[PDB]
């Protein structure tokens, strides 16, 4: 119990060891998009507007 | 993936002494006696490359 | 407030278009309510 | 709107969904936008359609774009009188053409149940009532399939595709079908190298008669070695060929 | 199959990055015979259906 | 010792190497506030944009 | 707009209109180039 | 424990007997309509897959 800041199933982390990596780790999103030409009048396609 | 260039708990330098462990593992040296040749005192430093997984060999089987 | 006669229905309200909006789906093809499809079926049947 | 700018071009903004004024700040319209759902952030046919799509592997896309074809025709109905399995096999090979990977009508006439006589008929007329058009079929199309539904390789494939590129190019096929040219270029290009394959199953694959095979071959027969890549290995003798 | 309908073998990681289902083709030998009351039978089969 | 004072603490502690584990639960895929939002055009409720 | 084949790693320039496809291995799966433009980063 | 395999079976013969059934309602068709029927366009290769 070092500063009450552990207390209810809490944690108390070192900076330095987190500078240093420790713990760290990536995340990674993935997005899929499709372009569809179902329907005459309408036509999606990838470009800038 | 890679050995840490510092040890976590005291940022003593771990990135260059994976190799000389390998090294002296492959010279029949026991895992304590590699860590004790090394300099690693501190079970906090011995924790790094004793528990070191080093997956960045088996990732450059791929491909780039 | 209540008369046997106003429960048929004699004449039938419409929802404002705040009750049932017109949806936009697929660029500006305005989708219509359910409401809407369901009133396009009365006014229908009562021309008829 | 802005009341104190008349014509203003108000800013969408998607923090509460409002249009503001773009050089005022008042907010024009309390929470209008509809943020989340604007911003990102007959039957039978159709049935017959992907089923005869189904039977060939084609993609969906061209399923789309063959449907799209039979709503269209199904409404002008200047060939009501047609079947709507020949107007659907005729939409298909529309679509495959249009595409860019065109296939042959032994190839839809295989798929559907109506001899290719009616296939060509309903794609004339449709053609005809849609009033558009589909660009004209080169050799190089009916290559990487063919080459593909043969156990050739790559390098044969691409042997062939110059092969019938180059004759049609130097005029040894004048007026020919481009799939007879493609049997042919392929059977060149197949007993040079290493798989060899007959004329019995090119036929098969291309949909062309052997004789015809025959025919279109003894045309670029003896202009065999200009036509072949000159970078290219194989084991029987290109100076020599049935 | 590609559009062209060319068929390739499909790796397991191209099916995953093109949102392709792994699948096997399956074809099945069906024997077909035909009676016509006619005192002759037919029988064709269709390899690999 | 104490980090702050270096004093020596009365208790020792129980110290030593254990397998952490980091889990996917970070507090950032988990705060969010709402104020004024995108509400619905046919209810007229808040709703996610 | 250079496209890297995820089969051969061949960088070819391809246009918006064009098909998408490797021009001589025939792979259909393509990876953008990394950007050109330079981004910062802390070794924190 | 119905694994993948007992599992899939259990699906396949729903799916198969659906395939028999709709060749049997194709042939019908062209049996009555006086001309025989052919076996590739009577199969439906979209129930199974
Ligand atoms: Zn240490
Ligand atoms: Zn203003
Ligand atoms: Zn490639």
């Amino acid at each position: 119990s070092y500063t009450g800041y552990n207390q209810e199933d809490s944690v108390i982390m070192n900076r330095s060891a987190v500078d240093r990596g420790f713990f760290r780790s990536v995340f990674y999103r993935s997005y899929k998009e499709q372009e569809s030409k179902k329907g005459f009048d309408q036509e999606e396609v990838f470009e800038k507007p | 993936m890679i050995i840490p260039v510092r040890c976590f708990t005291c940022g003593k330098i771990v990135g260059n002494k994976w190799e000389a462990y390998l090294g002296l593992l492959q010279a029949e040296y026991t895992e304590g006696d590699a860590l004790d040749a090394l300099g690693l005192k501190r079970y906090c430093c011995r924790r790094m490359l004793l528990a070191h997984v080093d997956l960045i060999e088996k990732l450059l089987n791929y491909a780039p | 407030y209540a008369r046997p006669e106003w429960m048929i229905v004699t004449v039938l309200p419409v929802p404002p278009l705040s009750v049932r909006p017109a949806v936009v789906m697929q660029g500006s093809a305005r989708n219509q309510d359910d409401l809407t499809h369901k009133l396009a079926d009365i006014v229908k049947i009562n021309n008829q | 709107t802005c009341p104190n700018h008349p014509d203003a071009i108000l800013v969408e903004d998607y923090r509460a969904g409002d249009m503001i004024c773009p050089e005022c700040g008042l907010v024009v319209g309390d929470r209008v936008i509809d943020v989340g759902s604007e911003w990102r952030t007959m039957m039978n046919a159709f049935k017959e359609i992907t089923t005869m799509a189904d039977r060939i592997n084609l993609p969906r896309n061209i399923v789309d774009r063959t449907n799209n074809l039979f709503k269209q025709v199904y409404e002008q109905k200047s060939l009501k009188g047609r079947a709507n399995d020949a107007i659907a096999s005729a939409c298909l090979y529309i679509a495959c053409r249009q595409e860019g990977v065109p296939r042959t009508f032994k190839e839809i006439c295989a798929v559907s149940r109506i001899s290719k006589k009616e296939i060509g008929r309903c794609f004339k007329l449709i053609l005809k009532a849609l009033e558009t058009s589909v660009d004209l079929i080169t050799t190089g199309d009916f290559m990487s399939r063919f080459c593909s539904n043969l156990c050739l390789p790559k390098q044969v494939q691409m042997a062939a595709t110059h092969i019938a590129r180059k004759a049609v190019e130097l005029d040894l096929v004048p007026g020919r079908s481009p799939i007879s040219v493609a049997a042919a270029a392929i059977y060149m290009a197949s007993q040079a190298s290493a798989e060899k394959r007959t004329q019995k199953e090119i036929g098969d694959i291309a949909g062309v008669a052997d004789v015809t095979i025959r025919q279109s071959y003894r045309l670029i027969y003896p202009r065999a070695p200009d036509l072949f890549p000159t970078d290219f290995k194989f084991d029987t003798p290109v100076d020599k060929l049935p | 199959w590609e559009r062209d309908g060319a068929p390739s073998p499909m790796m397991p990681n191209e099916a995953r990055l093109r949102n392709l289902t792994y699948s096997a083709p399956l074809y099945v030998d069906i024997t077909k015979t035909v009676i016509k009351e006619g005192e002759e039978q037919l029988q064709t089969q269709h390899q690999k259906t | 010792y104490n980090g702050f004072t270096g004093r020596k603490i009365t208790s020792q502690i129980f110290i030593g190497p254990t397998y952490y584990q980091r889990l996917k639960h970070m507090v950032d895929d988990k705060i969010h506030s709402r104020a004024r939002g995108p509400i619905q055009i046919l209810n007229r409720q808040p709703m996610e944009g | 707009m250079i496209y890297i084949c995820g089969e051969c790693h061949t960088e070819n320039e391809i246009k918006s209109r064009d098909p998408i496809r490797c021009r001589e291995c025939g792979y259909r799966i393509m990876y953008k180039k990394r950007t050109k433009r330079l981004v910062v980063f802390d070794a924190r | 424990l119905d694994l993948a395999g007992p599992l899939l079976a259990f699906l396949f013969r729903g799916m198969f007997k659906n395939l028999l059934k709709e060749v049997r309602i194709y042939a019908q068709k062209f049996i009555d309509r006086g001309k025989d029927f052919n076996l590739e366009l009577a199969i439906k290769t979209r129930i199974i897959s």
